[PDB]
């Protein structure tokens, strides 16, 4: 019994662990892009700015 | 020959015409162009005057005549605008004649001070079960409708507008609500359908639609919500009640950013101007509730904000959140799953309007807010598995179709059905079948009971036991 | 004398004086409108022209239009004939109760308390709010800061403090509403008349109100923070009194700055803000202080844009406080009100020599288990609770209780919590945690500690469930 | 009348006029060149000078070069004589098959249908393709985003669409290649011939082609969609048809903007794009719709920069 | 030249990123409006003028051919940066090379998943 | 104020133990007279209770005979609030250390060029003590706030802005100031100037223009970290990430 109720058990914990993993991934990929756009702009704003000041 | 009540254009470039002349012209005075185009003195510099153009600045050639008008920028206001579609300058674009407006307001008014006001007390009824029960709005209040693209933001405004028929076709004058929909940056196709739909619900008659659509010059969209706001102040200021919908402020902010950047102003977060908070704070203060000293009228505001990937902590969502008195958050997930209206009941809030909730609802409502509460985490022993069952059901109850506002008592009725747990042994797929039958039933036959719950403004001890019998037998009658 | 508008843009206007020229800071007076339109010189451009920041709408102004020097700064009513009255940024009254007949006047600008005048008097100020007291207590006559993003509950918290503090308080309180909700003012007014801190009948009123909200021009929002400043200043100095200064929201001051810095003609700084964000602030900020003479306990709500605690605005302000309370959306979204970050709120008096090393010990003991929980936060999210060692399974459970027992139902949001408004005294605060920490309660459900008063209501709750 | 070149930096030319001044958006035609170099008016600068973006390279202009105002914006041939042909951004046929012999011309710029002209009905333009019509049906006069790159059927899904909307409705189609690769443009040509929808013999051709290829300048790529739009408009407005407008690919349409806009040196918006971004897009996307007279329905390929839908 | 005389040439532009840099420099000192990464609005137009000049002339024109292998250096693998984006956009294939591949043993270090040629099978002999 | 720093010859390898009396520092990242050791960290991590605990340590040596072990202390206070500068002097005074300690103070309300200049002034004052054969320890608290000030002047002066708005020479600023601390060679006095500059980071970001500059300059640094702090590790230091580029060359052979 014990090692049917353990195989079945971790087959499930793993399924879960990976779903969680997969969400972290999406949620993280998301801030990645926010950070991404932000950086593009922050740099472009610094250029434009010092270029106006001439 | 004239250089004081007149100018010709020096340069017409990045959407600012620099005019020469117009000596006497004042800050924010609507000037006028050869074309028929109108504009706005914005920049008063020594040699030139900077004019924002309220239209297509291709027509603006170099050295065109520009007359003053001595009018600070203003739109037509008044009862005459109801039923009409108009651009942000007030002109009618609906081809139904012209508008015999009689009054005018500065689009740029200041908002009522601390004094001329008073706590929101009277209900603004969306007729949407979920909103009216768990996020009650109140006339004079500002509630933010904010979600991702295609989550039902507009539908919500549209229903709310459609609902006010039952009060305007009513005998009671303090319950009437006049409607103002401002389209900022949307497809023209969409405004037009929106308008027809309103017209089929016979709701257009009490409604003003102001459209600055996607192809309209930026300042038009930049302007509209304020033009519209003015139109709706008139009703607040003559002891009447208005509801204005800004759809959407995210697109207006975008328009404003175009203008800011093009005029070489300094970018910050997301390239918005520093004053993009002011842009919104000053439009949304102009809505509130007057003490009886000024006619106890009210402007209520439902501004819309489009989040990107559910980010309600960007610059523009937090600005507007920090202005309004709470928000109804719509969630792309929920919408997908089928929960529609896709309201995040846990995230959505109304502050002020808590106390503008009808009493009838409050009974049954408050006890839903509570069970849905103990559903949200518990989401196994008798009671926790119960708290689930009860939950998934109360949820199903709050799903509601488009274009069908409910009478507040019709609401308290079908909610009663679930909070006393007659719904519990039904499988959930069937819950909405049941609801629609049950509601259309009490509505047809028991107009008695409904009429009474509205009247006692409360589920009376009799009402309740009456209602008990209705539902109890009706749900034996439920075969599957 | 007289000069003329030659340029107008937004709240920035350019006046030309042929004869004479006003010092930088002189309130000018526009001649030609039905509405007192003060300008305020801020620059000499040369060619006998000055640059000014309006204090109201500028629709209407024209190239031409005369302006009179006032020979002074913007000056306002001060003294006891302000208590009970609502006044705007230039002193004008706005509670529609006639004028504010008062002996003296003050200007809104003013140099700041020299080093010799400082006072190192550090005595604890109990709030009866569990998190604040236990972990980062407020200090009498100290500067206090409430940090929060849109909607995390600054305003509620400032209100609860106004209630648990300025209701039973022999001494004057000033409330400056800087660029927030006009309806919040109407709300305060009424709420303080009923409760009777303001009295229309007498001169028994204990509070002055200064308001310039989020509907008024940059200039006005820019300055009003100082109007209300000046008022509190008097009650401290020419009265050597106990002053309570509440501002909401000090952020809107720097923001408004930003809106004008653009057209004043400065070159933009980081994130678009005004070049002068640190001093613009720091001057203004360092006037809000307790000196040898009087004593101001300040409480400023500080908005945080896009929840960015590094945005220059919130970022710079931290320097200026003695106790800080930081609110996280993250927490609030878990229904943990008040939304206080226990590992980010601090006080310059969490010190055994000042609070007595039972306090300092239960504090840093909570602050520890919490920050130990927080480290596991990652493995618990990927592998789950089970992979947690036995020792660690506990560190969680205990911590999670602490997390929950810092929640406290405020006497305001009796409306959102529905629950009855508790106020917990330092003793039972310190006690209850100590117990939770020594694990007397590892036998109680989590919820039992969520939203309660003393630790009794906790253990008490735990029963009603069973 | 005649004007003169007074500055040539890059693909942006400044031009002085003595008497009249060409409105914004007018087509000036630089004189004395082997190939038509149209300039399009961008700003009025003052001192009877206008600024422009070039619809082609600027090498070899001299300051003083005669420029001739055409008295309108860019105008291109329209009507059935475009079907089967391949015109460039300014109407020149580039299929080496002679000239596009038509009476009518039309200005590429133009205004969205007026509010009163919009149809309020929504009905499905049928493609006769099961997958689409059943689960994600195209709406008459709506815009459709088309995802996935090469080898997924894209070229064929288009052809079969051109084909059916033609067959079962009598709707010609325009394909606007915004930033077409010269290679693929050649190939797409032949594939349409080989397949049916273009016919070099009879006139039973069903698809006009407008190409603004990757090596033309920002101006041209940025305006080529509008040319394609214009061609389709004739079929809606004068011949009351339910038309198809293919744009491949809309991201390059945006970029061309973002480019042109940095060339006139307008300060750039968030993340790099034009400040004009929203309305640049709006005033094109709004011409595509159901009017009382008929309807342009358009399928537009999309690139998603960085797989970032935001 | 070879192309237009019925012959067949292969050109390598190593390194098309460094050319961009240079053109940028000229554009900036010429005081021309900076855009993303400070590159001009024509740094696409630059490379697309160039790379659209490789082709396969039909018979009627010699039958000749020019074939281009441009070379782009990416930073930390960012193929969404301004120049990568542009070239990847202009060309009709990519061969991406990776450092982990390189050291794992895969040399040449061609990521066969990302790599692609839109000409594909058509450019291949039947055996292959 | 505007004195340039000692070139190559006037100096000698840093050999002289500058004790902090902090186990953590004096064993794992030991400072020595002439060294620049940066204290860097998030706000409220303990960045100051380092520099204070160190001056308060110099009692022992300054109330004795041995004329080498003596260390006079300057303490620049840039950007802070008077309410604090004071509360801090009071702390010094109490523990009785104020006697051997200049305390130059340019704060919040002080003009912009006054914070720009403050840490320089406080340097000259410490340059004397070294150029005249004695031992100084100056603590700039903090350079972060100073930089900000220099930025203001620079921007208002219309000097085109660079990264994070700061001006080009914003490196030169901290470089030059921080070089002026040295260990003079015998032929010049034997005198020293140990300098503890202080930097404040945002969310730990040591990529921030400034924090990266100042780290490239100083002869090592102590990092702080709120995480360790609450965890119990007070003084929160992060050994592994703190370095002393002078190593044991600046301890007793006892440590
Ligand atoms: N209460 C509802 N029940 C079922 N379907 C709904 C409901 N509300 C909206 N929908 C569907 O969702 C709509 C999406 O658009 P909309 O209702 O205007 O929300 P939105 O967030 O404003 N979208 P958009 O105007 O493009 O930003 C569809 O067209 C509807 O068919
Ligand atoms: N202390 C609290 N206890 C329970 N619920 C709260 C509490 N504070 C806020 N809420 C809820 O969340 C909302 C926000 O309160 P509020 O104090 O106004 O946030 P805020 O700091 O002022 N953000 P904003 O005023 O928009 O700049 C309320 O209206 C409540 O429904
Ligand atoms: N070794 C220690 N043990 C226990 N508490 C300490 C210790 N060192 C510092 N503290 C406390 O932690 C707080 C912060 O110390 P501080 O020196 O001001 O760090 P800081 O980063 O310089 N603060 P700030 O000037 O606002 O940036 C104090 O109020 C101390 O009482
Ligand atoms: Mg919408
Ligand atoms: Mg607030
Ligand atoms: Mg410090």
């Amino acid at each position: 019994e014990s090692t049917t109720s353990e195989q079945s058990a971790r087959m499930t914990a793993m399924d879960n662990a990976s779903k969680n993993a997969s969400e972290m991934i999406d949620k993280l990929t998301l801030t990645f892009n926010r950070t991404r756009q932000a950086v593009i702009t922050k740099e472009l704003i610094e250029i434009i700015s010092g270029a106006a000041a001439l | 020959v004239d250089l004081e009540e007149t100018g010709r254009v020096l340069s017409i470039g990045d959407g600012i015409a620099r005019v020469h002349g117009l000596r006497n012209v004042q800050a924010e005075e609507m000037v006028e162009f050869s074309s028929g185009l109108k504009g706005m003195s914005l920049n008063l510099e020594p040699d030139n005057v900077g004019v924002v153009v309220f239209g297509n600045d291709k027509l603006i050639k170099e050295g065109d005549i520009v007359k003053r008008t001595g009018a600070i920028v203003d739109v037509p206001v008044g009862e005459e605008l109801l039923g009409r579609v108009v651009d942000a300058l007030g002109n009618a674009i609906d081809g139904k004649g012209p508008i015999g407006s009689k009054a005018r307001r500065r689009v740029g008014l200041k908002a009522p001070g601390i004094i001329p006001r008073i706590s929101v007390r009277e209900p603004m009824q969306t007729g949407i079960k979920a909103v009216d029960s768990l996020v009650p709005i109140g006339r004079g209040q500002r509630e933010l409708i904010i979600g991702d693209r295609q989550t039902g933001k507009t539908s919500i405004a549209i229903d709310t507008i459609i609902n006010q028929k039952r009060f305007n076709d009513g005998t009671d004058e303090k319950k009437k609500l006049y409607c103002i929909y401002v389209a900022i940056g949307q497809k023209r196709s969409t405004v037009a359908q929106l308008v027809k739909r309103l017209t089929d619900a016979d709701a257009m008659k009490y409604t003003i639609v102001v459209s600055a659509t996607a192809s309209d010059a930026a300042p038009l969209q930049y302007l509209a919500p304020y033009s519209g706001c003015s139109m709706g102040e008139y009703f607040r200021d003559n002891g009447k009640h208005a509801l204005i919908i800004y759809d959407d402020l995210s697109k207006q902010a975008v328009a404003y950013r175009q203008m800011s950047l093009l005029l070489r102003r300094p970018p910050g977060r997301e390239a918005y101007p520093g004053d993009v908070f002011y842009l919104h704070s000053r439009l949304l203060e102009r809505a509130a509730k007057m003490n009886d000293a000024f006619g106890g009228g009210s402007l209520t505001a439902l501004p819309v904000i489009e989040t990107q990937a559910g980010d309600v902590s960007a610059y523009i969502p937090t600005n507007v959140i920090s202005i309004t008195d709470g928000q109804i958050f719509l969630e792309t997930e929920l919408f997908y799953k089928g929960i529609r209206p896709a309201i995040n009941v846990g995230l959505s809030v109304s502050r002020v309007g808590s106390a503008a909730q009808t009493r009838a609802m409050k009974q049954v409502a408050g006890t839903m807010k509570l069970e849905l509460a103990q559903y949200r985490e518990v989401a196994l022993d008798a009671a926790t598995q119960q708290l689930l069952s009860r939950g998934v059901r109360l949820t199903e109850l709050l799903k509601q179709g488009q274009y069908s506002p409910m009478a507040i008592e019709e609401q308290v009725a079908v909610i009663y059905a679930g909070v006393r747990g007659y719904l519990d042994k039904l499988e959930p797929s069937k819950i909405t079948k049941f609801e629609n039958a049950f509601l259309s039933h009490v509505i047809s036959q028991h107009q008695a009971l409904l009429g009474k719950i509205r009247t006692d403004g409360k589920i009376s001890e009799e009402s309740d036991a009456k209602l008990k019998e209705i539902v109890t037998n009706f749900l034996a009658g439920f075969e599957a | 004398t007289t000069g003329r508008i030659v340029a107008v843009i937004g709240a920035v206007v350019d006046v030309q004086f042929d004869e004479g020229l006003p010092p930088i800071l002189n309130a000018l007076e526009v001649q030609g409108r039905e509405t007192r339109l003060v300008l305020e010189v801020a620059q000499h451009l040369g060619e006998s022209t000055v640059r000014t920041i309006a204090m109201d709408g500028t629709e209407g102004l024209v190239r031409g239009q005369k302006v009179l020097d006032s020979g002074a700064p913007i000056r306002i009513p001060v003294g006891p004939e302000t208590l009970g009255r609502i006044m705007n940024v230039i002193g004008e009254p706005i509670d529609e109760r006639g004028p504010i007949k008062t002996k003296q006047f003050a200007a809104i600008h003013a140099e700041a308390p020299e080093f010799v005048e400082m006072s190192v008097e550090q005595e604890i100020l109990v709030t009866g709010i569990k998190v604040v007291d236990l972990l980062a207590p407020y200090a009498k006559g100290g500067k206090i800061g409430l940090f929060g993003g849109a909607g995390v509950g600054k305003t509620v918290l400032i209100m609860e403090l106004i209630n648990n503090v300025a209701k039973a308080h022999g001494g004057y309180s000033v409330f400056a509403g800087v660029g927030e909700r006009t309806r919040e003012g109407n709300d305060l007014y009424h709420e303080m008349i009923e409760s009777g801190v303001i009295n229309l009948k007498d001169a028994t009123s204990k509070v002055a109100l200064v308001y310039g909200q989020m509907n008024e021009p940059p200039g006005a929002r820019a300055r009003v923070a100082l109007t209300g400043l000046t008022v509190a200043e008097y009650f401290r100095d020419q009265e050597g009194q106990d002053v309570l200064l509440f501002i909401d929201n000090i952020f809107r001051f720097t923001q408004a700055g930003s809106e004008v810095s653009a057209l004043l003609g400065r070159i933009p700084s980081a994130v678009g803000y005004q070049p002068t964000l640190a001093t613009d602030m720091g001057t203004m900020q360092e006037r809000i202080t307790t000196t040898k003479k009087g004593s101001i306990t300040s409480v400023q709500a500080i908005y945080v844009p896009a929840d960015d605690l590094t945005d220059p605005a919130p970022a710079t302000t931290f320097a200026h406080l003695d106790a800080t309370t930081v609110l996280s959306r993250a927490i609030a979204e878990l229904g943990i009100y008040p939304a206080v970050d226990p590992l980010d709120s601090t006080s310059r008096i969490m010190d055994p020599n000042i609070v007595g090393s039972e306090h300092y010990d239960v504090a840093r003991g909570v602050q520890k288990i919490l920050q130990d929980y927080k480290s596991l936060q990652d493995i618990i999210a990927i592998l789950g609770m089970d992979e947690l060692s036995e020792e660690d399974k506990l560190t969680v459970s205990r911590a999670r209780k602490i997390q929950r027992f810092l929640s406290q139902p405020f006497q305001v949001a009796e409306v959102f919590t529905g629950h009855l408004g508790k106020l917990v005294p330092l003793k039972e605060t310190i006690k209850g945690f100590q117990q939770i920490l020594a694990g007397e309660y590892d036998h109680l459900p989590e919820q039992a500690f969520y939203m309660v008063g003393p630790i009794e209501e906790a253990v008490a709750k735990a029963d009603k469930l069973a």
